RNA sequence: GCGUGAGCGAAAGUUUGAAAAGCACUUUGGAAAGAGAGUGACAUAGACCUGAAGUCGUGACAAUAAUGGAAGUACCUCCAUUUCGCCAAAACCAGCCUCUACUGAGCAAGAACGAGGUCAUGGUUUUGGCGGAAAUGGGGUGCCCCCACCCGUCUUGAAACACGGACCAAG
RNA sequence: GUCAAAACUUAUGGGCUCACGAACAAUGGAUGACGCUCAAGCCCAAUUAGUGCCCAUUAUUCCUUUGGUAAGGGCGAGAAAGUGUAGCCCUUCCGAUGUAGAUGUGGCGUGGAGGUAAGGACGAAGCUGAUGGCGUGAGCCUCAGAUGGACCAGCCUCUAGUGCAGAUCU
RNA sequence: GUUGGUUUUACCCUACUUAGCUGGAAAUUGCGAGAAAAAAAAAAUUUUUUAAAAUUUUUUUUUUUUUUACUUGGUACGAAAAAAA
RNA sequence: CGAAUCGCCACUUCUCUCGGCGCCAAGUACCUUCAUAUUCACAAGA
RNA sequence: GGUAUCGUGAGGGUAGUACGAGGUACUCCCAUGCCGUGCCUCUGGUUUCUGGAGUUUGUCGAACGGCAAGUGCUCCGACGCUAUCGCACGGUGGUUAGCCAGUCCCAAGACCAGAUGCCCA
């Protein structure tokens, strides 16, 4: 006898209704504290490492640098576009109603349709030409009363702004909306922060800091009809085996006589929704254009930025503003990662750390790349014929 | 005949094909989509079907068969290209438009109103499986009739 | 337009009486509505019908619980299951008669100000519990048992008894009217009918 | 036809029609064929009398483990009968049924008066309702409530995790 | 108490009981289920209360059938001296389950024959049938075929290669 | 005691594992009607404000088009004009 | 679209341990319509 | 009534575990093992990018360029996939370790009078 193979608290092992990794639960509200926004969405790009000097009284490795790997996700920052109210009922939260933004950017109304551009177009027109009128003001004057008065819950419904990720790979051009909870005062301060913020952008920086840790939620990266060794991890059959190796040899007996369900069969693996927690916060970071110098420590000066050589593969350069955070986040490159403000306690001496970054690395992915930057690695092979093909050219015009 | 006869026999022309030489249940699938369609969108139905831009619905005489996002279109996961039956079914159109218009009528006014794929009687052929047995093969042949009224 | 509905107020009735009364009026085709299932009484200490319900949720299909016996931990749900395992629940006859109840918790908006609430005698807790005998009122042991309203329901109860108790007051001068009003028209007119009214005590 | 062989060894009714009069000609099709037309009393008599079951296609229709029993009811009935009698209700008579004595307040105790019920009891009509339809009956389909373990089998014992059991026809 | 007919949870009965309680260790789960606790448990007694009710293929009674080698009467359409039929008629009484098996049957039905009687191209047989009708039943009969195309039912007697869901039957 | 000595079939049903589709609240019907809804409106239970004047006309407000603050290409408020209430 | 249903209400419609009214004149005065709808028959009316 | 979007969350699943060292004999630390959930920056493995090179025999008259050897063979090899062979992460509350709730996973056949957008011939 020896453990059962696989966790059956996730499970079905079905794939996803989603793909925007939506948050399951937000942490629990804090009177105490003052308002905010609890979650952030933001697109995977690529993983580097970074050094960094662990100062942790213990171990082995205090005061000495480490090499994390870290994810970088680029974080457009997204736009409220309405409001929403929960009020709690013996049956469970039921939403209040929502006001939606005096005006909506048009990547939001693009989620709305499967054929934006071949479409009469007419999402949230009533509401642009009702909203205006003092008939639908006062009604969404009354929405808001509902919020002060029933609610218990208000929420953001936020968007990714795809149009300034200008990613090339990630197609997308429907805004990913999504409800982020407000987590701070009384649900007057809650709906203030709410409708203050009801057409504004929303910065990570804001929702976030660094060393924080966030938990996140994406879907996994999909396997398709994954077998049951790869999806469970069960020991595949010694080669004399015959009907095949990779199997359960027994799942079942006599009795209960049917196969339960919790053997391992094969089927869909990866694609799952998963919440992992405490991710630490190497970095905020600021758009390229802003900040150009990301990734530029203080102990490691040259002018650079977080995307490699190559740019990410399959996604490209970090045009926005990212997070950097320690560690593997579930989803493929270029996914949209939901990632909320950590339930955990987080009072834990490591989730606390403050992490000073002493390297980031910017070498290729992509081969080995043995170059941090484009102009180190002519500053390797200095002048080479693509460039005295180009010189000479120069020098004829 | 005709299980069915035509409301107003002026209006309408017969079509039928007997000991049609294509599988039954493909036959089956592929006539009973058209058979409230009119005669232009079902011999549009199947210049897409002959395409694989469209598919038959398979419906009764579904099976194992395979899921298609062409099925749609119909109602159900399941549906098929059969293009031997496909061809058939545009051939016996043919004839009908041929029939159709001979009668001083517009082919294209004209509505399939019945369609009827008969299993026809069913030709032997042998196997030669494992151990020294010989099982049947047998092509089953459908009778594919139909007529298509135009409106008054 | 409603329908001849009646809204039992199950507060401090014993669980399976009521359920059995009510389980029974049900086929006999009353509408009834199930209130403050939360109020329901049950005989014992709290832990000798939390051990009960704890057996009962361990009760599952190892091949497959999702499909299982269902663990419903809503009082109201619970008065539901107990209702429906005293009517015929696989024939029509009883599968209707069920959906002809509404369980609440408490008792909600749509259901108060609706009409008077009866009560079922025979299922009356003083009626049936020895008085001083523990009992487990039943919305108090499914708190512990999983139920997650069990406040939620008590800030609403609490709001509407708050509310019904300003519109009493809201009305003692209306009430207080008609008692004065009435009391003077006997006074009135109503002469020999003054008669008539003290025999049989008006 | 089978087997080296000795030997084994079928199935098949040309029973279209009186006659071939066996579908000329037109029309589409590469054709097979189809649509008309024609023959014949009939071609759903077309190389074929009849034309079952089972199976399938189709149209229309009722619908929502199976089957099944009982009883109703909904709808339908190319069915039957009856009426121009059928459904009811009340009454009457009969039947039938139900609902003192002793003791030292009790019984181990006996009838009476009165009233009720009833035709799925018998005889006496009465009175109304219905009358191309009505009406009763049957049939069909669905539902409702209820009842209901697959049959044959050997066996002490079969629903058996015992055997035989896909369908139908002929035998 | 509900499921479940009946105490719409009867008693104007007694005790007892707090945790279980209600004739013949391992898939989760069984007083039958729920649930019951001044019981909806147990012992006892009861029947509206010091002034019962519910359910049988049982009983009784009524109707009908069948059997009796049971008891009698009788001999507008009928009245037959009769085992048995569409029973000669009426009356009363008792019986009715049933495997193996036995027996009865003016019992059913099939191919053929001796008879009789009749039918059929104005449509025989066969087949089809929300065609009804009759019979306890095997079945018969009628209707309708927008089925068929030429044979054939009745009745008494004779006959048999005579009745099929089951043989891993052909 | 020793040695040598064919390990057949799922393509059915269910279980299960993923994967889809579609119905459905008299759980497909009835029209058989039950909401964890509200019981002139909104803002600070009561008070004040939101078309008017004789169906049409006029006035006001809001939105769209043209000529600073938001991550920085594209949307907001600026203005002015037109249309709708 | 013919339907089955047959008390209502801000006097119950709070809580915690004879609610009012309605039932044939808006009222206790019977002014006052009712037939043949011909003695039950879904109230032919809500 | 369509279509679409955001959610609700009854119900069901459910998981973290162990060891050691430190520190002072609880707290508090710090590593690791197992388990689990991922991920692929790095490192390893994987090459049908038959990428680039080398190379053997046959072959294209030859060089070049190939080609055949069922990927000829050897070296290096990105993308990708993947390894406790790399790496990140593994949270609470309430009741009597259990247990329940939560976090976590599926979640309206739990038929959500939840919200919302658009059109409602
Ligand atoms: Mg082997
Ligand atoms: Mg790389
Ligand atoms: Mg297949
Ligand atoms: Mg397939
Ligand atoms: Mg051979
Ligand atoms: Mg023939
Ligand atoms: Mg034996
Ligand atoms: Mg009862
Ligand atoms: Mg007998
Ligand atoms: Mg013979
Ligand atoms: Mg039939
Ligand atoms: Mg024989
Ligand atoms: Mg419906
Ligand atoms: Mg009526």
């Amino acid at each position: 006898e020896h453990p059962r193979h696989g966790h059956l608290g996730f499970l079905p092992r079905k794939r996803s209704r989603q793909i925007r990794g939506r948050v399951r639960s937000f942490p629990k509200d804090d009177p105490s504290q003052k308002p905010h926004l609890t979650s952030f969405m933001v697109f995977k790009a690529g993983m580097t490492h970074i050094v960094r000097d662990v100062d942790r009284p213990g171990s082995k490795v205090n005061k000495k640098e480490v090499v994390e790997p870290v994810t970088i996700l680029e974080a457009p920052p997204m736009v409220v576009v309405g409001i929403v109210g929960y009020r709690q009922t013996p049956v469970g939260h039921k939403t209040i109603g929502t006001v939606w933004a005096h005006h909506t950017s048009v990547e939001f109304r693009r989620r709305f349709y499967k054929n934006w551009k071949q479409s009469a177009q007419l999402a949230f027109t009533k509401r642009k030409q009702f909203a205006r009128t003092t008939e639908g003001r006062l009604a969404e004057a009354r929405t808001l009363k509902a919020f002060a008065k029933k609610a218990d819950i208000i929420r953001v419904v936020a968007h990714t702004q795809l149009r300034k990720l200008r990613n090339n790979r990630v197609g997308v051009k429907k805004a990913h909306v999504s409800e982020i909870q407000i987590n701070g005062g009384t649900i007057a301060e809650k709906i203030e922060l709410a409708k203050s913020l009801l057409e504004k952008e929303v910065r990570i920086d804001s929702i976030f800091q660094q060393s924080e840790t966030c938990d996140v939620c994406a879907v996994t990266k999909g396997h398709g009809f994954t077998g049951v060794v790869k999806r469970w991890g069960v020991a595949c059959l010694p080669r004399k085996t015959h009907r095949g190796l990779r199997k359960v040899a027994c799942i079942g007996a006599w009795h209960p006589a049917r196969v339960m369900y919790t053997v391992a069969r094969a089927g869909q693996h990866g694609y799952h929704h998963r919440t992992h927690l405490n991710k630490k916060i190497y970095q905020l970071g600021r758009a390229v254009s802003m900040e150009p110098n990301q990734a530029t420590t203080t102990y490691d000066l040259t002018a650079k930025s977080i995307t490699p050589m190559g740019g990410f593969v399959g996604y490209g350069t970090v045009r926005n503003d990212y997070i950097m955070l320690k560690g593997s986040v579930a989803g493929p490159r270029r996914r949209v990662i939901t990632l909320r403000r950590p339930m955990a306690p987080q009072t834990s001496r490591k989730l606390t750390e403050q992490i000073t970054l002493k390297f980031i690395d910017t070498s290729s992915k992509i081969g080995h790349g043995r170059f941090q930057t484009k102009k180190e690695k002519s500053q390797w092979f200095g002048p080479l014929k693509k460039d005295r093909i180009r010189r000479e050219e120069r020098l004829r015009k | 005949h005709y299980s069915r006869k035509p409301q107003v026999s002026s209006k309408s022309a017969k079509a039928k094909v007997s000991d049609l030489r294509c599988h039954f249940k493909n036959t089956f699938e592929t006539a009973n989509v058209i058979n409230g369609m009119p005669l232009r969108k079902a011999q549009q139905l199947y210049r897409q079907v002959l395409a694989k831009t469209r598919c038959i619905p398979f419906k009764r005489y579904n099976g194992k068969i395979g899921r298609t996002a062409q099925a749609k279109e119909w109602g159900q996961t399941k549906g098929r290209w059969p293009r031997k039956s496909v061809v058939a079914m545009l051939s016996l159109l043919k004839n009908a438009e041929a029939n159709a218009i001979e009668k001083g009528l517009d082919p294209n006014k004209m509505v399939i109103k019945h369609v009827q794929v008969d299993q026809a009687a069913r030709m032997r052929r042998r196997t030669y499986r494992a151990h020294g047995r010989i099982t049947p093969y047998m092509c089953s042949p459908c009778h594919v009739q139909l007529f298509m009224t135009q409106p008054q | 337009h409603r329908p001849e509905i009646i809204v039992v107020d199950l507060k401090d009735h014993v669980l399976g009486r009521a359920a059995a009364i009510v389980a029974k009026q049900l086929l006999l085709g009353k509408k009834i509505t199930a209130v403050r299932c939360e109020q329901l009484t049950i005989a014992g200490t709290e832990i000798r019908n939390k051990i009960k319900y704890l057996q009962f949720l361990r009760k599952r299909k190892l091949s497959n619980p999702k499909l299982g016996p269902f663990h419903h931990r809503s009082p109201s749900d619970i008065f539901l299951r107990t209702v429906r395992s005293m009517l015929p629940r696989y024939t029509k006859r009883g599968q209707k008669a069920l959906r002809q109840l509404v369980a609440y918790e408490g008792i909600p908006t749509n259901v108060v100000r609706t009409g008077g609430r009866v009560v079922i005698p025979k299922a009356q807790r003083h009626y049936c519990y020895r008085s001083e005998r523990p009992y487990t009122v039943l919305g108090n042991m499914c708190k512990h048992v999983g139920w997650k309203y069990s406040d939620v329901v008590k800030k609403l109860e609490t709001a509407r008894v708050e509310k019904a108790a300003r519109h009493h007051k809201k009305t003692e001068k209306l009430r207080a009217a008609w008692k004065s009003a009435r009391k003077e028209a006997l006074s009135k007119v109503s002469k020999n009918n003054l008669e008539v009214l003290k025999k049989f005590g008006y």
